[PDB]
């Protein structure tokens, strides 16, 4: 059992983990969708009731048992081992989206290597539209039908979602964004080669300069014209849409895809940590980290936005209709053409987006490697580096059906599904099991051994009370709501939703599927076969 | 620079006989699914004007006789039924990159 | 209704220069390219090169960059080609046609009439 090294890689390795790519282009749009200025009460009360716990119970349970994702359930609940196949499973749906958005990424930084940028003109063979939704004009030219110039940029250079005609024709392939998503899966690999001591050491650089990025666009954005209108709408409180429960199910589903418990990222990250560590300062920490830094982006991102929605001399709120990724390339990419320094803009900006990505690849892909490797302790000789390469080709495997022309579409479905009630209601049963078949008492007695103190009773009635219910809560919230996906000019037809329902299912299914398993391997009546699921074996 | 070759440098097709004109590029045109090579018609003593853009659709002043096809390296421009005021040196240009390079010119005779 | 206006036919003595205009109209003339080309008495179709009036920028095919220069005016929608150190070989008649977008192959749909530069 290898430990962490130095105590700054575990914190280092959980903030970065923390800081997705997801919401360095959501949580600013999803503020100004519910409140905005008002969004922040909700926000930290559904972070203090739910998302807080989970990761410290997370941490805890990590930290005390030194394994990964599915050998922690035989050392707590044998019959809930199936939540390390659908942690597998998420985390391979997310490796091929996430993937392929750094992918896009990559594109987009190694086309910001010129003096001028590609998407500042309209000239170009992929812009055939319109390219009336230019900026820095006087004269009154806007019809309903129009495009961006950068808008061209994406959906017909970097995209070419044009020669596709939605999720039922998938033609063709983009090569450059192959060689692109090659270079970042080769980049990962070699992160994840040896064990967690490199993946420290490369997180001591990949997620520090996004911090170092996040400040400096956020002070040189600041000395841009009509930012203060942005960020007043960004703070400018609505208490009346605070009533209705859409705007708490919002703050809490955020609060804890952004903390992001359920992967199985936290336990492999706390299981190389010592006994004698303490999870409540690192927790605090890291948790305290990631909402000053969603702070901060959503900040920056709403300061460019007011400056570019200033200069177009037009309301805001009607600038903010890009959701999804698209937000960044559309909206970014316009606002660094408009600055006087691109180049260099752009190249930070999306080196700041591909480092964001590379520390929750790394983190994911470290999470089930380790699940692999504990769950099987006779692969530890040489099944290091082997399953790592097999993980990123299976990872290849997966991108390459979101590798095509056409493949934004499936990247938005995989985006809006399998990180809904999925994670949601594997965190939702990890922290049932834990708290009622492992024993409340019994965790804190652990963590009391671990720390020196037991935590105190707010801890004791929140993991008991609050967070599975609000769990429950959130999953109710959102099976009740019918999607509805709109991604560039296009519908998604009913069999693209019970297609996303049943990439969702999949994942899920695994749960019962091993629990049925383990109530059948073992004659005998049911009652005692419900007995020996819930207890454990001794070493 | 690509390099577009006409063949034939010049037909005799008669009325209502179907003609062939074929052009080939050095390299390949196409580059977000879309042939960039484009069919002109000059009479003698008048501008060009265009026939087919994109080597698959007519333009705006241009009959349904004028048919063009192919797509990333060899391309056909068919006219039937030819008429007399077919008479004319076609052309085909290709919309590359940078440099921008016409045909070699088929003289479409009777 | 899409209307170019050219220069009429000009003289030139050999070792003198020549601007010939290209007035566009009916049409968005910043978000357009403007093409020119050359075409020898007899002989076959000879691009000279392109510009694009809202950022200015312009293109050439081959040695014509050296001595085609290409301008365009905004507020006039004129666009200038100008000719340094004119000889014999380049008594031809020279075009002025605007592209078109992207997935239209930049086709050159409305041309001009043409002047018989001597
Ligand atoms: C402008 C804003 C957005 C900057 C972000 C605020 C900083 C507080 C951030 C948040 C996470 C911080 C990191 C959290 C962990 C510490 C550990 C520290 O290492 C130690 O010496 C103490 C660690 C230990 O002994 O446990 C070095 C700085 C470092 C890496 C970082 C200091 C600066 C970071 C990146
Ligand atoms: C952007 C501005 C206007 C909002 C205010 C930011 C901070 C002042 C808030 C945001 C989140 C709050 C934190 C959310 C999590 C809690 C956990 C809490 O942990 C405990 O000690 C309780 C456990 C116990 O002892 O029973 C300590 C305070 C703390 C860090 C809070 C401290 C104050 C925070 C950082
Ligand atoms: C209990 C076992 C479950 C097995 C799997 C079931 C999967 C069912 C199909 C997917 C269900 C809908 O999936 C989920 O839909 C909700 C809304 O409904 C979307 O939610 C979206 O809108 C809501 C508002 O309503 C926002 O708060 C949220 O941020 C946004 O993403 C989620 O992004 C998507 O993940
Ligand atoms: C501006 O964009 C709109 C659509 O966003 C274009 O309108 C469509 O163009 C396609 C191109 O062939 C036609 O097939 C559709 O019928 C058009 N839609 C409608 C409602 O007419 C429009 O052409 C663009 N403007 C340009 C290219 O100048
Ligand atoms: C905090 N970001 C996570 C919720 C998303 C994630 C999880 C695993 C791997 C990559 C990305
Ligand atoms: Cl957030
Ligand atoms: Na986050
Ligand atoms: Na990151």
């Amino acid at each position: 059992r290898e430990t962490w090294g130095k105590k700054v890689d575990f914190l280092l390795s959980v903030i970065g983990y923390a800081v997705d790519l997801g919401n360095v282009w959501r949580f600013p749009y999803i503020c100004y969708q519910n409140g905005g200025g008002a969004f922040l009460l909700p926000y930290t009360i559904m972070a203090i009731f739910g998302g807080i716990p989970l990761f410290y119970m997370e941490l805890a349970l990590g930290q005390y048992h030194r394994n990964g994702c599915i050998s922690i359930w035989r050392k707590i609940c044998p019959i809930f081992k199936g939540i390390g196949f659908a942690i597998c499973v998420i985390a391979f749906y997310i490796a091929s989206y996430y993937n392929t958005i750094m992918a896009w990424a990559l594109y987009y930084l190694i086309s910001s290597f010129t003096d001028q940028l590609p998407w500042t003109s309209c000239k170009n063979s992929w812009n055939t539209g319109n390219c009336t939704n230019y900026f820095s004009e006087d004269n009154v030219t806007w019809m309903l039908h129009s495009t961006s110039p950068a808008e061209e940029f994406y959906t017909r250079h970097v995209l070419q979602i044009h020669r596709s005609k939605g999720l039922q024709d998938l033609g063709g392939i983009s090569w450059q964004l192959a060689l692109c998503i090659m270079l970042i899966f080769t980049i990962i690999y070699f992160s994840i080669w040896k064990g967690v001591k490199t993946s420290g050491k490369v997180v001591w650089v990949t997620a520090t300069f996004p911090y170092i990025i996040l400040s400096i666009l956020l002070v040189r954005g600041a000395t841009l014209p009509g930012a203060w209108r942005g960020v007043l709408f960004y703070l400018k409180p609505n208490w009346q849409k605070l009533l209705e429960t859409g705007v708490w199910v919002d703050a809490a589903a955020q609060i804890f895809f952004s903390l992001g418990p359920g992967f199985g990222v936290l336990l492999a990250f706390a299981s190389y940590n010592k006994f004698n560590n303490n999870c409540y300062q690192d927790a605090l920490v890291t948790s305290v980290v990631n909402c000053m830094t969603s702070f901060v982006s959503g900040f920056v991102i709403f300061t460019v936005l007011g400056y570019m929605a200033e200069m177009r001399n037009e309301d805001v709120s009607e600038v903010a209709k890009d959701a999804g990724p698209s937000l960044l390339f559309i909206t970014y990419a316009e606002a660094i053409a408009n600055m006087p320094a691109s180049t260099f803009f752009a190249i930070i900006f999306f080196l700041m987006l591909i480092t964001l990505g590379l520390d929750s690849t790394f983190a994911g892909l470290e999470g089930v490697i380790t699940a692999v490797l504990d769950e099987f302790p006779h692969f530890w000789s040489k099944r290091r580096e082997w399953l790592a390469l097999g993980v990123v080709i299976t990872c290849f495997l997966g991108s390459l059906i979101t590798l095509t022309f056409g493949g934004a579409y499936v990247v938005k479905l995989l985006e809006e599904f399998a990180t809904g009630p999925a994670v949601l209601t594997v965190a939702l049963i990890e922290a049932v099991a834990v708290f009622w078949f492992y024993g409340i008492t019994q965790f804190c007695s652990d963590v009391k051994e671990m720390l020196g103190f037991s935590p105190g009773w707010f801890w004791r009635i929140c993991w008991v009370a609050i967070s599975p219910l609000f769990l429950v809560f959130i999953i109710c919230s959102f099976l009740m709501s019918p999607p509805q996906l709109w991604l560039f000019q296009y519908n998604y037809p009913q069999w693209s939703i019970i297609l996303g329902y049943c990439i969702g299912t999949s994942s899920f299914i695994c749960i019962p599927t091993y629990i049925t398993y383990r109530l059948i391997i073992t004659p005998g009546t049911l009652k005692e076969r419900i007995v020996k699921g819930i207890t454990p074996e001794t070493p | 620079d690509i390099v577009l070759t006409q063949s034939p440098a010049s037909l005799a097709v008669s009325l209502g006989q179907r003609a062939t004109i074929s052009c080939r590029a050095s390299e390949s045109v196409d580059n977000y699914g879309i042939s960039f090579l484009n069919w002109f018609q000059q009479k003698p003593g008048q501008p060009p004007k265009l026939l087919i853009y994109a080597a698959s659709n007519q333009g705006s002043g241009v009959p349904a006789r004028f048919s063009g096809s192919g797509s990333g390296t060899y391309f056909s421009l068919n006219i039937h039924p030819m008429e007399e005021d077919d008479t004319a040196v076609y052309f085909c240009q290709q919309t590359k990159g940078v440099s921008w390079t016409f045909g070699g010119g088929t003289k479409v005779e009777i | 209704q899409v209307q170019l206006q050219q220069s009429g036919p000009e003289l030139v003595k050999l070792g003198a220069s020549v601007r010939i205009s290209c007035k566009a109209s009916g049409y968005r003339f910043s978000y357009s390219w403007m093409n020119w080309v050359k075409q020898r008495p007899g002989k076959g179709l000879e691009w000279i090169g392109r510009i694009y009036p809202g950022d200015g920028d312009t293109k050439y095919s081959g040695k014509f960059k050296g001595k085609a220069t290409l301008t365009a005016d905004k507020s006039s929608s004129t666009v200038y080609m100008q000719l340094s150190s004119l000889t014999s070989e380049d008594s031809a008649v020279y075009f002025c046609a605007r592209s078109a977008y992207g997935s239209e192959g930049f086709a050159m749909d409305y041309w001009g009439q043409g002047t018989s530069v001597t």
